[PDB]
């Protein structure tokens, strides 16, 4: 963010004839993730749903994003 | 560099006239002074160092050593509109002339920077609303922060 | 009206005739035709160089700071 | 021709000075398929009597303004066969008097720059230099200054080719109010100065060395 932020540069030849550049740039946070339960109380046998709100975990636009237990 | 009407917009093709020089129809200057690159044969001074003015702007980095360097011209707006437009970009520095009466212009030694000096353009008119010689022009300010 | 060593001093000449172009920073001070000088006992500074606060307003202004003697 | 493309070829040269030149206008010196297609003939002292009045003759000035840079080059297409004759390495191919028609040089040699047309239908009446990979004849040269023009004149009216440059403006363009990851957003550039062929859509490859900029981040 601020000073930091990905720049994009495009050198540029002006109307006026003197090469001044232009560019653009826009900021990349990082966001806070949280994790609930859907359930405050479970009984033996009750499906149990877990979901996580973090929007950094989608790193590819086209594809479903999917995370596995280690056997190891 | 052998006619009088260098770094302005006119004709190298030129005569000396009562109402001035025939070839000149338009002109830049930075504080009353024709805005000219150091070039010619009379350009040899290095003023208070050993280096002469030329030299002294490229080190600067500065390529708008003149009007003529920045490829300024006036271009109609239209086929027919009878309106010309042109422009350019201030520069940092620029090398004074010394001298305007010799052939090429004799330039100083130093380079000055233009913050502080006021730019003026001139237009001569060879036909005005009733067929006369008049020279118009308007003027502005180049600041600092 | 009283100074201290090693103190900063601003200078404000208001001479409106000096107003040469009504689009250009005039400056004062820096030829043999028109020279400044400040100076205290024992050193001075010769063809000092003054400049208008705006274009046309006819008023010169310069700062020097004092230094001191370098033996104390 | 009716039934056929036809194919016209001129000299167009106006400051070749030289006593015994004349701009000049030949017919079928090639095909619309770039052949021989035959001999080149004079017409210039017959226009008269063939009913031409101010409409059968093509000129150029490459530089008009005299500024010693010349603004407009020419170059071989699919509709011509041109050959650059002085391949000197003194010289570039923005000298548009060091290309000819090596089959035809009297008339059509080194200097007196050739400018081919095709017509574009067999019985349009419309012709152009372009060719049907959109490579026209006439190019602007790579060193040409700002505000600096040519002139091209059909039919006793001449036309300016204006030499100009265009601000650009880059803008990154986020789809909601922040940019997370795995989101692609557009990116858009605003430049007539990488628009070099209006008949073509262009990319900016980093392989080809006639793109001039390119953005990196």
């Amino acid at each position: 963010t601020d000073e930091d932020a990905p720049r994009v540069n495009y050198n540029d030849l002006g109307a006026d004839g003197v090469t001044t550049p232009v560019s653009d740039q826009e900021e990349a946070p990082s966001h806070s993730g949280v994790v609930s339960l859907n359930a405050d109380s479970y009984k033996i046998a009750d499906t149990v749903v877990i979901t996580v709100e973090d929007l950094d975990l989608n790193v590819d636009s086209d594809l479903i994003d999917i995370f596995t237990v280690v056997s190891d | 560099n052998s006619k009088a009407t260098d770094d302005a917009v006119g004709s190298a093709t030129t005569q000396s006239l009562s109402f001035g020089e025939l070839g000149r129809l338009l002109d830049v200057t930075f504080d009353d002074v024709i805005w000219s690159t150091p070039d010619g044969a009379n350009n040899t001074a290095t003023g208070n160092d050993s280096d002469t003015c030329s030299t002294e702007l490229s080190n600067a980095g500065i390529t708008d050593t003149g009007l003529g360097a920045t490829g300024f011209t006036l271009v109609e707006t239209g086929a027919a509109t009878g309106v010309f437009v042109g422009d350019f970009q201030i520069p940092s520095f620029w090398c004074r002339v010394s001298d305007t009466t010799t052939t090429p212009y004799t330039y100083a030694g130093d380079e000055e920077t233009t913050t502080g000096l006021d730019i003026e353009v001139n237009y001569v008119d060879f036909r005005d609303a009733s067929g006369e010689i008049v020279e118009v022009g308007d003027s502005a300010g180049v600041r600092a922060n | 009206k009283v100074y201290s060593w090693t103190d900063k001093v601003y200078i404000t000449i208001v001479a409106p005739d000096h107003n040469f172009d009504s689009d250009l920073v005039d400056e004062i001070g820096e030829t043999d035709s028109d020279p400044i000088k400040v100076s205290t006992r024992g050193f001075d500074l010769d063809n000092y160089k003054l400049v208008e606060t705006g274009t046309d307003t006819g008023i010169f202004t310069g700062e020097v700071i004092l230094t001191g003697f370098t033996a104390h | 021709d009716p039934t056929d493309e036809d194919s016209w070829t001129f000299a167009t040269n106006t400051k070749n000075t030289t006593s015994s030149f004349n701009v000049d206008t030949f017919y079928q010196v090639f095909d619309e398929n770039g052949a021989s297609g035959g001999s080149a003939l004079t017409l210039r002292t017959t226009l008269s009597s063939l009913m031409c009045e101010d409409n059968c003759v093509l000129t150029l000035d490459v530089d008009a303004q005299s500024s010693g840079t010349p603004v407009v080059t020419i170059q071989d297409n699919g509709d011509s066969i041109l050959t650059q004759l002085n391949a000197s390495s003194n010289t570039n191919a923005n000298n548009a008097s060091a290309f000819g028609i090596s089959t035809e040089t009297a008339k059509l040699g080194t200097g007196s720059i050739p400018v081919t047309i095709t017509e574009q239908g067999p019985n349009s009446g419309v012709f152009g230099t372009y060719d049907e990979s959109d490579k026209s004849v006439l190019k602007i040269t790579d060193n040409a200054k700002r505000g600096t023009s040519a002139s091209l004149d059909y039919n006793e009216t001449p036309q300016t080719i204006l030499v100009g440059f265009s601000f650009a403006s880059i803008d990154i363009q986020p789809v909601t109010d922040e940019w997370t990851s795995g989101q692609e957003i557009p990116v858009v550039i605003v430049d007539a100065d990488q628009n070099k062929n209006s008949r073509a859509d262009e990319d900016l490859d980093l392989n080809n060395p006639d793109v001039t900029l390119i953005p990196a981040l």
